[PDB]
RNA sequence: GGCCGGGCCACCA
RNA sequence: UAGGCCCAAGCGACUGUUUAUCAAAAACACAGGUCUCUGCUAAACCGUAAGGUGAUGUAUAGGGGCUGACGCCUGCCCGGUGCUGGAAGGUUAAGAGGAGUGGUUGAAGCUACGAAUCGAAGCCCCAGUAAACGGCGGCCUAAGGUAGCGAAAUUCCUUGUCGGGUAAGUUCCGACCCGCACGAAAGGCGUAACGAUUUGGGCACUGUCUCAACGAGAGACUCGGUGAAAUCAUAGUACCUGUGAAGAUGCAGGUUACCCGCGACAGGACGGAAAGACCCCGUGGAGCUUUACUGUAGCCUGAUAUUGAAAUUCGGCUUUCUAACCCGCACCACUUAUCGUGGUGGGAGACAGUGUCAGGCGGGCAGUUUGACUGGGGCGGUCGCCUCCUAAAAGGUAACGGAGGCGCUCAAAGGUUCCCUCAGAAUGGUUCAUUCAUAGAGUGUAAAGGCAUAAGGGAGCUUGACUGCGAGACCUACAAGUCGAGCAGGGUCGAAAGACGGACUUAGUGAUCCGGUGGUUCCGCAUG
RNA sequence: GACAAUGGUAGGAGAGCGUUCUAAGGGCGUUGAAGCAUGAUCGUAAGGACAUGUGGAGCGCUUAGAAGUGAGAAUGCCGGUGUGAGUAGCGAAAGACGGGUGAGAAUCCCGUCCACCGAUUGACUAAGGUUUCCAGAGGAAGGCUCGUCCGCUCUGGGUUAGU
RNA sequence: GAGGGUAGCGGAGAAAUUCCAAUCGAACCUGGAGAUAGCUGGUUCUCUCCGAAAUAGCUUUAGGGCUAGCCUCAAGUGAUGAUUAUUGGAGGUAGAGCACUGUUUGGACGAUUCAGACAAACUCCGAAUGCCAAUAAUUUAACUUGGGAGUCAGAACAUGGGUGAUAAGGUCCGUGUUCGAAAGGGAAACAGCCCAGACCACCAGCUAAGGUCCCAAAAU
RNA sequence: UACAAGUAGUCAGAGCCCGUUAAUGGGUGAUGGCGUGCCUUUUGUAGAAUGAACCGGCGAGUUACGAUUUGAUGCAAGGUUAAGCAGUAAAUGUGGAGCCGUAGCGAAAGCGAGUCUGAAUAGGGCGUUUAGUAUUUGGUCGUAGACCCGAAACCAGGUGAU
RNA sequence: AUCCUGAGUACGACGGAGCACGUGAAAUUCCGUCGGAAUCUGGGAGGACCAUCUCCUAAGGCUAAAUACUCUCUAGUG
RNA sequence: ACAUAGCAUAUCAGAAGGCACACCCGGAGAACUGAAACAUCUUAGUACCCGGAGGAAGAGAAAGAAAAUCGAUUCCCUUA
């Protein structure tokens, strides 16, 4: 409260919707790769475990 | 009765905004004014509501002009 | 019970990595005719939330990550 | 704004 | 123990009624007058309804408004508002009526919408109505105040002026009319009688007074008994002049004063009592008003259901019918019953009533709103933006300080290239010429700052009054506002360097939410 | 050791005092705990001891934990007690004396005289109250004084309908 | 008189906002309920360090609030703070002047000229100061990021000004000090003036303003 | 202590009377200097502004759940469970669903140490070039009456015409 | 799949209400008024709507437990 | 007129009223308050009132959730 100027989140506008088929997904580097041994195999199964 | 008066605009801070001998980057605005009471000199713009401002990087030297006018410039530190 | 969002300044603002708020411009509704061009070019730039106003308004965003 | 020749009706940035 | 009386004026006719507890009155009522509604299941009123009051009444009756015995009377205005009646011409809702179109599946089809036209009251229009609301001039109107009264319960000026009354009369009485601002049923003017009414005068009479004295009793006072209260920061609590939050027991300097009672008095302790009723303030409350806003009880009107059969006439209109529905109609039974139910007649009848939907009216009732600044508040003025002065030679800087302007404009008054130079004066001529003329002209517009690099004037071409931006900087609480080199894309003008992202600069504007329109490699709820 | 700093409202920061309860450890107490009272005691403050009297059964200390944790003001709430003060008042009026009773008498009982009401201060019904009525005994409180008296206290009684 | 009836969004009223169980512009009781109170009052142990503000902007805002300003605490950063000297610069006040605008007095000549004046919104001129900077001396800050605020009634004095009347202990701005939040000495007394900033103790000393005949310390 | 002028004390001080937690002691006090209570509210109060007769007791920032920040501690590219079940109303064991972090940018589709805008191999915004997480003490905020007391009023359901 | 499988029903218009959702792109549920289906080649939903696909089979009824509370009772706790 | 309504008699003992009616289901339903005013909105389907019950009540056996499949209802965590 502004003690009656216009608020802020009043005197700005809105912006954008969402999506909600938005598809976020889960991101693994290529230096969190270094910890398998040579020829592993990567699966989300082996990722997750 | 009652006054007519009462109004005024709001003061618009107008005048130097940069000494002689100082460094300033450029654009760096050198002067605020109402028509050129000051000229602009050598590597410095004059804008569209006659703000004089620096072109170059450098030092302000406010310097005179024929007899009775003013100009500044910008000259780039050696 | 749990701190409500404030739902209308959800849909204004959003956090950037740093913890800030990119905000978008006032004056860009209507009445063009009356704002130069570049004006409205340069309101076209998003901004931030001012320091002194996120002092008083950041709890009300303590939930939007 | 609607309709008819100024009158009725309509108008929740 | 047992009326004081007389003269005169205002008000109200009268007896009566009223603010229990500061108002008894000129206020209310009243008999009388008038207007208006109401044909009986009356109107009006209470109630959601049933049921009631009205009334076991019926227009010589009942409700509502106004006036207020009686006497003489009650003028002018119907333009406005209300009320009443007409015209079905314009406008309008539900509903009917379906031309047509979009989405989807070449279509159906499903679906979202959708114009002809039919469609009530109201409102608009016309007329009337003033013992309806109201109005009763300063050429204007709807019309401009009749009778009577008038310095008045009304007259500001005002103690109007004159007369009477008194030695002396702002009051009183009688006149005048110059009625700030009387006036005819929110009645005018009178009026015998009446009045714990208001007002002036007089006789009687008096301690009301000159002017106070004495006497009786009850308290007070002394003694025995009994024994509270408001109040109270602690108090060994002086005055004067001063000081001080601007009126001192308590501070300064003086002055005065042995300690403790008792009877008295009220100048102070801004003495006690009641968180000032006046005044202002609070985005406080409550009651009241209305042509404040938004509603709503109710009522009016239309469609449709209940709801059926025939015709006539132009989807309607109209007429007839009976069998739905209705009857606070009659008789009959239950039943010794003015309820009810049933039966039979009569009346009425697809109306009415009631449900749902729709339009209208609706301070009758309800929830609320009705700004701030302000040398208290109100009234007046002001509220955003631009320029100047105040402003103290950076910037900034207030007052209901002193002055003005803005809510645009221009297709050139923008861009570029080329060229050009003013106002004024003097002197000559039935606008022109010469000479001076640093600008004393002009610059779209207010002022200031600038401008003869012209930023002023003219011409050619032209549209940079471009798209994407933008180092840096000014200003600044925020939101905003301002300036900007330079880079890229595509140009204009210029021989070219180059200039151009509107205008000599600084006003000419308004956030968000919502909605409309145009475009869109975005999303679009199983998939398209 | 030798230099500096240390007025302070709103307010910010730090360190402490004390109260009740809990855990663990260690103690005190009928050869007298807590509480209370007095004292010429100690600590920079909040505060801590000791001695003596009273009291008569619980209570410290250490470390840590938890709070209904600290009052002088709220025209604060409750209780007690002052002041005003031996002050105001003691609620319409005619009493006097004799005798009696008694610890005590203006005030109770009895007597005489006096005085007041008498369209009522008399008599009887109703409402309302509900034992206040009667007798004997009493005098703490109540009675605006007193009290031997009482509508007060104790004990025992009292209201009878065919009309 | 008795027995009954009308009930609070309501009754009743020969009408006064009149009565409805000793206060009726809407009775009383209980509940919603700890209504709300941007208002008043109150808010309890101690010491230590630091220590404001009474302003700006916006506000159905004006004794409220919000951000900024000023306080505090903690981490960072490190010359960026302060003062002076010197140097450079921006700007039009005081004064002065009359070159422009406006005002004004006396001559002269036939508007100009001679002489002499006036100005917040006049300037041919123009200080002192203050301000912005740049690189030596002294000095001790400064800034950034976070945690916690309070403040938004100011007052007098001096001085530059508006307003008022070259009135006000008036009012509104600029500048400085003090009070606020500051005791001590002086000004008789006396927040705001003068001297001066109290850690505690001392029956030591030197001074400030102000004083030295007695009150009453010090020069008859 | 009866010649005295006052917020009642304080500093100085004889006289008299006592004798202690034995301390450069205790009680009283002629006489002198200095000195207008407290609280609240204020620009400013001795104030003749508010409040308190006195004494005693009682009497006001609390708790829950969220947020943020600081300190502490465990683990660390990871940190941590919730309900539930077992257990003594315990600690604790188990429970990895979930949550935060290890990656951001964009309205979104998306792309990704980049991304968005943009025609851009340009410029610019936000990012990258490690540190989080769980519990908990303290501070503060939010939802709750939210430091305490106080209206006038509003609504609902009852009770009243002695 | 020869017959049966809940009819004034589903559903629609108007007015409302309940759904976190204020009529909105508002599906889904209910009430009043008025209208008013289809019949396994059927019907309903998947957030307007259409087509495909997917899931289901309204307009009849019954059903323990896990959950809420404490005037109580018994045994205990702080 | 048949009939019915009605009337008399015997038999049954079904209802009535109460509550801790705290929890539960339904009917009906405010206002102060918040929005720094206020009407939409909020307080809140809360308070109060009324009806009906049980030891619990309600719900419940898909014309469901969904989009790779699950398989009545309810309740706790989470989603948030
Ligand atoms: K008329
Ligand atoms: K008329
Ligand atoms: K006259
Ligand atoms: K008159
Ligand atoms: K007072
Ligand atoms: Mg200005
Ligand atoms: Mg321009
Ligand atoms: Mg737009
Ligand atoms: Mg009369
Ligand atoms: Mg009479
Ligand atoms: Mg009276
Ligand atoms: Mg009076
Ligand atoms: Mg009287
Ligand atoms: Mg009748
Ligand atoms: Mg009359
Ligand atoms: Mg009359
Ligand atoms: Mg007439
Ligand atoms: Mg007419
Ligand atoms: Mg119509
Ligand atoms: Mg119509
Ligand atoms: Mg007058
Ligand atoms: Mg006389
Ligand atoms: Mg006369
Ligand atoms: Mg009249
Ligand atoms: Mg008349
Ligand atoms: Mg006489
Ligand atoms: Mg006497
Ligand atoms: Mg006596
Ligand atoms: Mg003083
Ligand atoms: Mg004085
Ligand atoms: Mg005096
Ligand atoms: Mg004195
Ligand atoms: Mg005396
Ligand atoms: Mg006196
Ligand atoms: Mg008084
Ligand atoms: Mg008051
Ligand atoms: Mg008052
Ligand atoms: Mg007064
Ligand atoms: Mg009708
Ligand atoms: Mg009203
Ligand atoms: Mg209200
Ligand atoms: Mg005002
Ligand atoms: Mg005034
Ligand atoms: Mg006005
Ligand atoms: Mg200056
Ligand atoms: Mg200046
Ligand atoms: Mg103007
Ligand atoms: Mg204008
Ligand atoms: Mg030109
Ligand atoms: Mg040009
Ligand atoms: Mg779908
Ligand atoms: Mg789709
Ligand atoms: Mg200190
Ligand atoms: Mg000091
Ligand atoms: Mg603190
Ligand atoms: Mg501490
Ligand atoms: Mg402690
Ligand atoms: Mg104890
Ligand atoms: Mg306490
Ligand atoms: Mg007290
Ligand atoms: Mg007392
Ligand atoms: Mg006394
Ligand atoms: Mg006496
Ligand atoms: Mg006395
Ligand atoms: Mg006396
Ligand atoms: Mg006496
Ligand atoms: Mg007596
Ligand atoms: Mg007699
Ligand atoms: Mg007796
Ligand atoms: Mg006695
Ligand atoms: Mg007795
Ligand atoms: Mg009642
Ligand atoms: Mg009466
Ligand atoms: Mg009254
Ligand atoms: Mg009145
Ligand atoms: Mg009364
Ligand atoms: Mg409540
Ligand atoms: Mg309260
Ligand atoms: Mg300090
Ligand atoms: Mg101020
Ligand atoms: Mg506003
Ligand atoms: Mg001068
Ligand atoms: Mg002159
Ligand atoms: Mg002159
Ligand atoms: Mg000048
Ligand atoms: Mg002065
Ligand atoms: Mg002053
Ligand atoms: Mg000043
Ligand atoms: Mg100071
Ligand atoms: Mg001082
Ligand atoms: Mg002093
Ligand atoms: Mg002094
Ligand atoms: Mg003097
Ligand atoms: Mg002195
Ligand atoms: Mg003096
Ligand atoms: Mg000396
Ligand atoms: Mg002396
Ligand atoms: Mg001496
Ligand atoms: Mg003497
Ligand atoms: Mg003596
Ligand atoms: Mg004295
Ligand atoms: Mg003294
Ligand atoms: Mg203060
Ligand atoms: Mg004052
Ligand atoms: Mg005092
Ligand atoms: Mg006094
Ligand atoms: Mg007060
Ligand atoms: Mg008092
Ligand atoms: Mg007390
Ligand atoms: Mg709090
Ligand atoms: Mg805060
Ligand atoms: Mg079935
Ligand atoms: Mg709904
Ligand atoms: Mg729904
Ligand atoms: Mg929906
Ligand atoms: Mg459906
Ligand atoms: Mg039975
Ligand atoms: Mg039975
Ligand atoms: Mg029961
Ligand atoms: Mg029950
Ligand atoms: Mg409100
Ligand atoms: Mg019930
Ligand atoms: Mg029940």
């Amino acid at each position: 409260f502004e003690g009656g100027q216009l608020p802020l989140f009043r005197r700005l506008p809105k912006r954008g919707f969402t999506n909600i088929n938005r598809k976020e997904y889960a991101i693994v580097n290529l230096d969190q790769l270094n910890k398998f041994e040579d020829g592993t195999e990567v699966t989300p199964a082996l990722l997750v475990e | 009765s009652s006054t007519k008066n009462g109004r005024d605009s709001e003061s618009k801070r107008l005048g130097a905004k940069r000494a002689d001998g100082q460094f300033v980057t450029g654009g760096s605005i050198l002067y605020r004014q109402r028509g050129t009471k000051i000229y602009p000199g050598e590597n410095v713009g004059r804008g569209g509501d006659d703000t004089l401002f620096a072109k170059i990087d450098g030092v302000v030297k406010f310097e005179r002009k024929g007899r009775d006018k003013k100009q500044v410039s910008v000259y780039a530190v050696a | 019970p749990k701190m409500k969002t404030h739902r209308g300044a959800a849909k204004r603002v959003k956090r950037t990595a740093s913890g800030q708020l990119k905000r978008s411009r006032a004056f860009t509704s209507h009445l063009f005719a009356n704002k130069s061009t570049k004006q409205k070019r340069q309101l076209r730039k998003a901004r931030l939330v001012s320091k002194s106003d996120m002092k008083r308004v950041k709890q009300l965003l303590a939930y939007k990550k």
